[PDB]
């Protein structure tokens, strides 16, 4: 497994390093910038399951991918609800 | 279910929308629900372990035919209830201008240590534990808190609204009918909690109010700066009914302000 | 053998929950500045840059050490453990000195609801991390009284499974509380 | 230096008659001990890594900490009838305060969580064919998580407070600020631990469910119990974690001076609420599913019938799972959230109620054409029914937002959550008792004290709760304890009556507990397979082996053991019996949890040095344990040739195969 940790050397440096750098030195509007920093965490994210921590569909029956997906969907449900609900409260209690 | 308790027969245009709603709800389960319970004792009655002639078959697990009336039914009454919550909760919501052809009378509520403060800025009132509004007249408040959450709670009149220290939460109400409604906080907020009642005269006319403002602005104590907020911010638990008799002029703003900073 | 890594997995997902839920109350009291620091004055993104690379490395030492372990050699997996240690404390000792620089000045986890809200994240990333390095300090002393001969090569899969978790987890904070904070 | 523990425990309080009583009993508890057997409990209970002891030892603290929530309760219902239409009650506002957090706190963590958790531990392992839980060592050590959790909320009783903030500890009050005292450090040190115990709790049986399972059994082959448990596991892995941070950011909040939730410079209490929420619904669904899982169990086995929905109940267990993370805004309709999102969570509030009614309506048809025998495990079934059907009914009238802004935390909540948890968790959790004592103790529960229990714990509560409807309806708020009203004192009167009606019911629990045991040889279970019994749990003997298992079965259908014994092999001598390794009990647990005990005694109050020693008490333990290399033994084949030729010594005795 030499090269898939080296394919995620080179691809994590790769999308570990655009981000700093356009943010640290701008060049972009932020919506971009914003936009781009993310698109390069997700993929760089997907990079570390896939090639460090070896998920694959099968594992032991399922059941690490699926249970992967299923931390993700809940950990998205939370996120997006102590957002969406705090964001909706938090409007609710100014002077407006 | 007392029938005339606070949530059935309610004294509010919100509280009667509100009960309706209950009521409602209530009715839609119980076609299903009350079945539940029909057949929970039914069919341990009738096929029990004794009653012999009963159609004793096991090993009778799938039925297309029974499992899609079980799963639809709780369907239909969801869905059905569902549009209504949408309908009802867009509708009776708190900070929902309650759709009157009069002024909505602006009562700025403070849930302090285990008593209730109420500064009517247009009016320049303020009271301890005891509100006035006049009759069929909305009644907009500016629900806030100074020490800890607690629950700004008219059960006659419907609906209640969290006090939040920092935060100013909108409640419209309104009383169809005049009268004294008791309020409580329904958030416990501490020892003081089971002391944070007041009430809430809805006067008959515009002119009980304005005879209860002038009762109020007859008081020798005011309410002017925010160094007197906090000698009655201090902690006490069964405060008695205080009037004040001018308030700062954005009294309220400066409560939240503490906080907010 | 396989079901301590499956359990170590699905305790891997409870700390994501864990994470997710200090990362939503990041991105709520991010705004609450209460007239201190806004994030943008104080993150000093490269010395982020140098901490994220800094676990980079340490999650790729750590896969060395892992294909080390699939091979039979035990030198190579002591070696390969000792600089994931090495790079590991160099970044807890980052944070520390990030801390330091913080909590000496009135910029602590008491000066506002923003900065207690990046100190518990990060300070949870960080404390992860160095359960981590006392983890694989514990491995490393395994190896060298017992090898490489069973219960010791599944706790190596499952420090890996922890650590590389945490190299992701520190991907999604410098991605959120650092840098977007910066713009 | 003692630092902030001193002298002043409750000595000018009439809560040291409790506390002299707690320490009389304890020092009974320990002679007897002494004169009898004392190693025994050290060397089978209290180090066991065997799934059948620890859930015993569960439901143990489980009945030890429901006598204390419930005499916390009959004293809430005592004061609360005394003030109405009254003079102020023997419980002061200060008191009184501690006693609804303390029993919503140990009821909830310590009486529910334990017996769901003991049942699941009994039980789970023996229907999937497993000698064992997927980690034995992480399942004592989560027993004596949540045993700390149980000393510590005891300890507040002699020593300190436990919270005057409501069994969530709502962040302003409970704040440093306006609770300086040590009772909200009770409470976060105990949730935290008890809730790290849970946590490890769910990962064991998950893993133990999903890996763990005999060869043949498939996901749709295994027990609607099992089904049941995996998902509240799910639950718990994907809930807890939320506990153990808010409740930390919590700790942070009153030992850093952090401002999480402070009202003061930048924090949002409304988040506190919210996450507390988001971990508390999904629990509440932890607590319930797993005794849906058991009056599944106990309905198929007492109406001699398949259980009618399997896979549609099985589908509704899943759907609930992944439909209660969803939910959890509606307990906060009243915060002044926009229309949009109070409307959207009670929508989904409502969803989430069409599962739960597709499972009872399985259940319904189960009954439907079955010999339905009466036992007390099938009382407590119907009576879940008709109750949980009540219960759940005024839950959806509580999740229209329009309803629950005038109906938020009247009494009406208290009804509906009493009513669901009773006759939901509690029913499940003596119908497992009754219905598994055979499977572990070799006697059978004395069935004409557990029909008085159930008839005195349903119409008990049937009028201690039904009151608090009508006092929801009338106004009344959930913690009042001084000058209620006038207006309420009649059906608070009729609630204390209800109050005294099941703590008549639960004495007829404890002399069920004691007539049996007296009459542990007057009755017996020698075939292993009482009262029918249609999974793979009561294939093995009443007292099963430690081992439970020494054939792993094929299984490869769904019942499983009914169609064993439908079709003949269901008793057939193995023949060859192979070495199998059983994990070896290791007292491990006690220490890393006496520590704990150390550690949160040690951070309640402020004797750092004692934490610091503490804290490092149960790491040290931890990488001395990962030391050790004999955690498990092979049992030799001759002891599993005694205990099962003994067991076909019995099933000989009586009919046999
Ligand atoms: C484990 C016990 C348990 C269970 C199973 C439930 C189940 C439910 N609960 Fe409850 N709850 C429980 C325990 C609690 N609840 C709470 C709080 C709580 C609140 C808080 C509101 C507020 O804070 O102001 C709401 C709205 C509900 C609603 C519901 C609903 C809709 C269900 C549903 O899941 C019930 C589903 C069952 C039904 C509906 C009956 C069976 C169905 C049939 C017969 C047919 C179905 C079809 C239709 C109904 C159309 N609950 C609280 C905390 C109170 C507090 O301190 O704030 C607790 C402890
Ligand atoms: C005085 C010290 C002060 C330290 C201060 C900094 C914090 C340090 C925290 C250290 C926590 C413990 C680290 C792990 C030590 C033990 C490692 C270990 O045992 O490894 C092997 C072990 C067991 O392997 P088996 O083969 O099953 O063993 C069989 C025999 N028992 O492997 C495992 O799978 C265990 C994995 C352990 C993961 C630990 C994760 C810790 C997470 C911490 C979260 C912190 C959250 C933030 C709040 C912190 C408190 C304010
Ligand atoms: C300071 C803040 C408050 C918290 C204080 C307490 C902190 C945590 C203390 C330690 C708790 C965890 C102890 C774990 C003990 C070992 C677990 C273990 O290895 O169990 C094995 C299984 O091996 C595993 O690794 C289990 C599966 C994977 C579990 C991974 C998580 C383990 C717990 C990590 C810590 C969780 C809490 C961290 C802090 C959270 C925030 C407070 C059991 O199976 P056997 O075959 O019997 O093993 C041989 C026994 N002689
Ligand atoms: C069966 C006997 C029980 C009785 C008589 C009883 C009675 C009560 C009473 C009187 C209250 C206070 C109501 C109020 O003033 O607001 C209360 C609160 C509560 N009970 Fe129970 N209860 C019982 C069992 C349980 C069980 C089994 C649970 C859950 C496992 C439970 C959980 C709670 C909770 C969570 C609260 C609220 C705590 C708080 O507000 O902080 N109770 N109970
Ligand atoms: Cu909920």
């Amino acid at each position: 497994s030499v090269k898939t940790y080296m394919t995620g050397f080179i691809l994590s440096i790769i999308l570990t390093v655009i981000p700093f750098w356009m943010v640290m030195t701008g060049a972009a509007s932020p919506a971009v910038i914003l936009g781009t920093i993310l698109a390069m965490a997700v993929v760089q994210v997907l990079v570390h399951l896939v090639c460090f921590l070896h998920m694959n569909t099968k594992s032991d029956e399922g059941w690490n991918m699926t249970a992967f997906v299923f931390t993700v969907l809940i950990i998205a449900i939370l996120v997006v609800g102590s957002i969406w609900i705090m964001w909706n409260l938090n409007y609710n209690m100014m002077m407006h | 279910s007392g029938c005339n308790s606070a949530l059935l027969d309610p004294k509010g245009q919100i509280g009667l929308e509100q009960r309706s709603l209950i009521l409602t709800a209530f009715g839609l389960m119980l076609i299903v629900v009350i079945p539940a319970i029909l057949m929970a004792v039914g069919f341990a009655w009738k096929y029990r372990a004794s009653n012999k002639d009963a159609k004793y078959s096991p090993n009778w697990s799938h039925s297309n035919k029974v499992e899609a009336v079980v799963w639809t039914v709780p369907i239909l009454i969801i869905i059905f209830l569902a549009v209504l919550t949408w309908k009802t909760t867009h509708a009776l919501e708190p900070s929902k201008p309650l759709a009157h052809d009069e002024k909505p009378i602006t009562i700025e509520v403070v849930s302090m240590d285990w008593k209730w403060f109420f500064i009517y800025p247009e009016q320049g009132i303020a009271t301890v534990n005891e509100i006035a509004f006049p009759a069929n007249t909305p009644v907009y408040f500016k629900v806030t808190s100074n020490s800890v959450m607690n629950s700004f709670f008219i059960p006659r009149l419907g609906s209640q609204i969290y006090a939040m220290a920092g935060m100013q939460t909108r409640l419209h109400l309104i009383a169809n009918e005049p009268g004294t409604y008791d309020g409580i906080s329904a958030s416990y907020s501490g020892p003081g909690f089971s002391g944070m009642k007041f009430k809430a005269i809805a006067t008959p006319d515009r002119a009980a109010f304005d005879q209860w403002v002038a009762k109020a602005k007859q008081s020798p104590n005011t309410m002017s700066d925010m160094a007197a907020f906090e000698k009655l911010a201090a902690p006490s638990e069964y405060n008695q009914v205080e009037y004040f008799s001018n308030v700062k002029p954005d009294l309220f703003a400066d409560v939240i302000n503490k906080f907010m900073a | 053998g396989g079901t301590k890594i499956f359990g170590f997995w699905i305790y891997l997902m409870s700390d994501c929950i864990l994470f997710s839920i200090l990362f939503a109350t990041y991105a709520v009291l991010v705004n609450g500045t209460a007239g201190g620091p806004t994030g943008k004055d104080i993150f000093e993104l490269p010395f982020v840059l140098v901490e994220t690379f800094l676990l980079l490395f340490s999650s790729i030492t750590y896969g060395m050490a892992a294909i080390a372990m699939y091979k039979n050699n035990k030198s190579q997996v002591i070696s390969w453990l000792a600089l994931t240690w090495l790079f590991g404390a160099g970044f807890i000792g980052m944070e520390i000195y990030e801390f330091h620089h913080l909590i000496v000045n009135g910029m602590g986890p008491d000066r506002s609801g923003f900065l207690s809200a990046f100190f518990a994240l990060v300070g949870t990333h960080g404390l992860h991390v160095t359960s981590g390095l006392i983890w694989m300090a514990v491995l490393m002393v395994q190896i060298a009284r017992r090898g490489l001969t069973s219960t010791n090569r599944t706790r190596i899969m499952c420090l890996s499974l922890f650590w590389h978790f945490l190299d992701v987890v520190w991907i999604c904070v410098f991605t959120v509380v650092y840098l977007m904070g910066a713009m | 230096k003692l630092s902030l523990d001193a002298v002043p425990f409750h000595e000018p309080i009439v809560m040291v008659t409790i506390a002299g009583i707690i320490l009389g009993g304890l020092a009974l508890v320990g002679l007897i001990t002494y004169f009898g057997k004392w190693t025994y409990l050290w060397k089978e209970w209290l180090t066991s890594v065997d799934h059948k002891r620890l859930g015993i030892m569960y439901i143990i603290v489980a009945i030890v900490m429901l006598l204390r929530g419930f005499a916390d309760a009959i004293m809430m219902r005592s004061q609360q009838a005394l003030a109405s239409a009254g003079e102020a009650g023997f419980l002061p506002p200060h008191h009184y305060d501690q006693i609804f957090t303390a029993h919503g706190v140990i009821m909830i963590f310590f009486v529910a969580m334990p017996f769901v958790i003991g049942l699941m531990n009994l039980v789970v392992p023996l229907q999937i064919g497993a000698r064992d839980v997927a980690f034995p060592f992480l399942n004592n050590l989560s027993f004596w998580f949540t045993v700390v959790g149980v000393i510590l909320v005891n300890v507040s009783l002699g020593v300190g407070e436990f919270a005057q903030t409501g069994w969530l500890a709502y962040p302003p009050l409970s704040g440093i600020e306006y609770s300086p005292g040590v009772g909200v450090d009770y409470w976060i040190w105990s949730l935290q631990l008890s809730g790290i115990g849970t946590t490890l709790t769910g990962i064991n049986f998950f893993v133990t469910i999903l890996k763990m399972r005999a060869p043949g059994m498939t996901m749709f082959k295994m027990p609607v119990f099992t089904w049941a448990s995996l998902c509240a596991n799910v639950l718990i892995i994907a809930s807890f974690p939320i506990l153990t941070v808010t409740v930390a950011l919590l700790t942070l909040d009153r030992y850093l001076g952090t401002h999480f939730f402070t009202n003061d410079m930048g924090g949002n209490m409304m988040m506190y609420i919210n996450l507390i929420w988001a971990w508390g619904h999904p629990e509440v669904y932890i607590l319930i599913l797993p005794v849906f899982g058991v009056f599944s169990e106990i309905a198929a086995t007492f109406s001699r019938k398949r259980l009618f929905g399997y896979t549609s109940l099985v589908w509704a267990t899943v759907c609930i799972t992944v439909l209660s993370f969803i939910v959890w805004l509606h307990h906060f309709f009243t915060m002044g959230a926009g229309a949009n999102v109070n409307a959207f969570f009670g929508i989904t509030t409502m969803i989430i109620a069409i599962p739960t009614g597709v499972k009872i309506f399985n259940w319904l048809f189960t009954m439907y054409q079955g010999r339905i025998v009466f036992h007390s495990a099938m009382l407590w079934t119907i009576g879940f029914i008709v109750t949980f059907s009540v219960g759940g009914m005024t839950g959806v009238l509580l999740a229209v937002p329009g309803a629950d802004f005038v109906l938020h935390n009247s009494l009406f909540l208290i009804a509906h959550f009493h009513n669901v948890i009773i006759g939901g968790v509690v029913f499940g959790c003596f119908a497992g008792m009754t219905y598994w004592w055979p499977k572990a103790f070799g006697f059978k529960l004395n069935e004409t004290w557990g029909k008085r229990a159930f008839w005195f714990w349903i119409i008990g509560f049937f009028v201690a709760f039904m009151p608090l409807y009508a006092l929801g309806f009338m106004g009344m708020t959930r913690r009042l304890s001084q000058q209620i009203d006038p207006q309420f004192h009649t059906m608070l009167m009729i609630a204390a009556s209800g109050a005294v009606l099941i703590a008549l019911g639960i004495l007829c629990l404890v002399i069920q507990m004691y007539v049996s045991i007296r009459d542990r040889d007057q009755n017996r279970d020698l075939t292993g397979d009482p009262w029918g019994g249609r999974t793979l749990e009561w294939a093995t003997s009443s007292p099963p082996p430690f081992y439970n298992f020494a054939v792993v079965p094929h299984v490869h259908e769904r019942d499983a053991f009914w169609e064993m014994k439908e079709k003949g092999e269901a008793y057939k001598k193995p023949d060859h019996y192979e070495e199998i390794h059983m994990p070896k009990n290791s007292g491990a647990g006690i220490v890393i949890a006496a520590f704990s005990t150390i550690f949160g005694f040690a951070m309640i109050w402020h004797i750092w040095w004692l934490a610091i020693v503490g804290f490092a008490g149960m790491i040290i333990t931890w990488i001395v344990k990962s030391f050790d290399e004999d955690v498990d033994y092979y049992v030799p084949v001759a002891e599993i040739e005694k205990l099962e030729n003994q067991h076909f010594d019995e099933i000989t005795k009586a009919g046999l195969k």
